[PDB]
């Protein structure tokens, strides 16, 4: 199945480690727009171009892991994301695994709900951020994506696939946001300052 | 005024500014040191032909650590001056470690070839690394022989530099097909560093341990150690919390980092707190304290 969904505001991550109190800031970084529509994937491979915002509610961990990098094997290394409910560890020594997954290896990084991912590659640093929520789907609201992991593997990525439901995709984009840090640091809320005049005006 | 007499009243003359005393410098703490006892400090080093890579980029690199035998005889750099070089940021390093002999080790340098450095190994005339000397042939040599040092004799050319050759084959030297038996000028091309502990200081064995960097287009992650000073409060100092060097008065704060955040700012984007690296702490930065020097006088 490929249906699509209305992304409604979510995939906002914090865009650095600064802190900020009580105040508006306007960023311009690869963020998902608002309102925008999402497959819901229950297809080989999606492409990959700047960034995806993958979401999952199936708790059954039957969604264990994900591949980057360009083709899948063989040549210019492949991330190989992959969990174990103990360990989380991350390989970037591919498994030459099949198409359908259930060498030179250099990195061996070790570590009712809704699970919201963000990963990107912007130069030589593959960033994850994640959150979870208690849905009581995504559902309207808004619950900022706390960053995880920024390895420095220096791959080039434009296709990425999954390891085996709730196989949300959206898809990043170069936008201007005004999110809003309410006393402690938690961006609260956001604006979407290409969505609708009157965002362009609270941006503004 | 440029004037001599000063009439009454008040005038704005300098500018009072406190000062930087010291000057602190804060690393988090120093972990993950990359491998070098299992290469600096092992008896199996590898053949000269039969070398191997080590893969050494994901932990700080202690490169002091060739403090720990002092007695090197010799410690020749070829890419960077160790002063230089106990802060460089690049993408790998790759060190391979093996025993030849004696006084051959100066074939273990730019611009040098035969035997060891033509068809066992070799390196590029621009090498980046060091080489050592701490031979140790006390246990690499015995009075059976060790003749086990197992390195090629014999190869069709000069041997590539980084490349392993454990191929076995004949050298036909001679004008007269060999099919790889043992006839005329038909010999394996290996043969023996068999060494007792007696030999010349150019035929006893040796300790070889060489190192070398690269920093191709992928982010750095090899780096040394950064020394991180002591924490000093309540005086204007001048601190590197990391990333960013700035002069002012740190103290304690009550704000309330998220566990991932490290800065801290304002409305302009001036840097209004940071978070301690080594203890994690929150620290309230002041800017030190200033402003104009006005004179009250009467005429
Ligand atoms: C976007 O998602 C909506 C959701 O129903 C769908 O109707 C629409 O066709 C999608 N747009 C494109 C271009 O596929
Ligand atoms: C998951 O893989 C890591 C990788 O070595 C391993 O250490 C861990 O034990 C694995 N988890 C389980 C439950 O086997
Ligand atoms: C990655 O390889 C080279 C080196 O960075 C780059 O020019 C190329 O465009 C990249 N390939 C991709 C993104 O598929
Ligand atoms: C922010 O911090 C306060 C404590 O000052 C605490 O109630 C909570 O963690 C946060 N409150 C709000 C309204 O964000
Ligand atoms: C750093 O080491 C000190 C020394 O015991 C310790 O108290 C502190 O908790 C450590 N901090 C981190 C972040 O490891």
């Amino acid at each position: 199945t490929q249906s699509y969904t209305n992304s409604f505001t979510r995939g906002v991550y914090y865009p650095d480690k600064v802190f900020r109190s009580s105040v508006l800031h306007s960023t311009q970084d690869l963020f998902l727009p608002f309102f925008s529509n999402v497959t819901w994937f229950h297809n080989p491979v999606l492409p990959f171009n700047d960034g995806v915002y993958f979401a999952s509610t199936e708790k059954s961990n039957i969604i264990r892991g994900w591949i980057f990098g360009t083709t899948l094997d063989s040549k210019t290394q492949s991330l190989l994301i992959v969990n174990n409910a103990t360990n989380v560890v991350i390989k970037v020594c591919e498994f030459q695994f099949c198409n359908d997954p259930f060498n030179n290896c250099t990195f061996e990084y070790v570590s009712k709900n809704l699970r919201e991912f963000v990963f990107k590659n912007i130069d030589g640093y593959f960033k994850i951020y994640s959150k979870h929520t208690p849905i009581n789907d995504l559902p309207q609201g808004f619950s900022a994506l706390e960053p995880l992991v920024d390895l420095p593997i220096g791959i080039n990525i434009t296709r990425f696939q999954t390891l085996l439901a709730a196989y949300y995709v959206g898809y990043l984009q170069p936008r201007t946001f005004l999110l809003k840090y309410n006393e402690n640091g938690t961006i609260t809320d956001a604006v979407d300052c290409a969505l609708d005049p009157l965002s362009e005006t609270k941006c503004t | 005024l440029k004037s001599f007499t000063v009439e009454k009243g008040i005038y704005q003359t300098s500018n009072f500014r406190v000062q930087p005393t010291e000057s602190i410098v804060r690393f988090p703490n120093i972990t993950n040191l990359c491998p070098f006892d299992e290469v600096f400090n092992a008896t199996r080093f590898a053949s000269v032909y039969a070398w191997n890579r080590k893969r050494i980029s994901n932990c700080v690199a202690d490169y002091s650590v060739l403090y720990n035998f002092a007695p090197f005889s010799a410690f020749k750099c070829y890419g960077v001056s160790p002063t230089k070089l106990n802060d460089l940021c690049f993408t790998n390093v790759y060190a391979d470690s093996f025993v030849i002999r004696g006084n051959e080790v100066s074939q273990i340098a730019p611009g040098q070839t035969g035997n060891i450095a033509d068809y066992n190994y070799k390196l590029p005339d621009d090498f980046t690394g060091c080489v050592i000397a701490w031979n140790s042939n006390k246990l690499d040599s015995k009075v059976g022989g060790n003749y086990n040092y197992l390195y090629r004799l014999f190869r069709k050319s000069n041997l590539k530099p980084f490349e392993r050759d454990i191929s076995t084959e004949i050298y036909q030297a001679g004008n007269k097909p060999c099919n790889g038996v043992a006839g005329f000028n038909c010999y394996f091309p290996l043969r023996s560093y068999g060494f007792r502990p007696t030999y010349g200081v150019g035929h006893q064995p040796y300790r070889v341990v060489v190192l070398s960097f690269e920093l191709l287009h992928a982010p750095a992650t090899v780096c040394g150690p950064k020394k991180s000073t002591n924490l000093v409060k309540n005086k204007c100092v001048n601190f590197n919390f990391n990333g960013l060097t700035g002069t002012g008065v740190l103290t304690e704060s009550n704000k309330k980092f998220l566990p991932f955040q490290q800065f801290g700012r304002d409305i302009a984007d001036t840097t209004d707190a940071v978070r301690d690296p080594q203890t994690l702490e929150i620290l309230d930065i002041t800017p030190c304290s200033f402003g104009g020097v006005s004179v009250i006088t009467p005429g």
